[PDB]
C-alpha cells in the first residue's frame, strides 16, 4: 500500500497461557525476557500416583 | 504550483520545556526510527511531498 495506516497501539488486558512440551519452553527460557514476562510455570507430572 | 509540495511539515511541537522530549523506542525499525515516507495516488499517479 502506498499511505498505510498509523495504526496507534491498544491496551492489553488479556493473560497470555502458553502450551508446550519441556523442550519447546528450554529454547524459550534462555530469553531473559521470557521470564520476566512468564512468572508461573504449571508442571504437569508425566506420572501420577 | 500546487500547495502541497511547497508547505512545510508539523513534525512535533516543542514539548513546552520540562520535561525534556523522552522517546522510548523498544522496536528500532528503521521506519520506526527515521519515520515513514508516504505517497498519495490520484487517478493512479503516486505522488510524494
Amino acid at each position: 500500500a502506498p499511505a498505510g495506516l498509523e495504526v496507534e497501539p491498544f491496551p492489553i488486558q488479556m493473560q497470555v497461557i502458553l502450551v508446550g512440551t519441556p523442550e519447546a519452553f528450554e529454547g524459550l527460557e534462555e530469553d531473559p525476557a521470557f521470564s520476566e514476562l512468564f512468572r508461573i510455570r504449571a508442571e504437569f507430572s508425566p506420572t501420577l500416583p | 504550483l500546487d500547495p502541497a509540495q511547497w508547505r512545510p511539515n508539523l513534525l512535533t511541537s516543542s514539548s513546552s520545556g520540562t520535561p525534556p522530549p523522552i522517546v522510548y523506542e523498544p522496536y528500532a525499525t528503521a521506519p520506526r526510527l527515521f519515520g515513514r515516507l508516504d505517497y498519495l495516488v490520484d487517478r493512479g499517479v503516486w505522488s510524494t511531498n
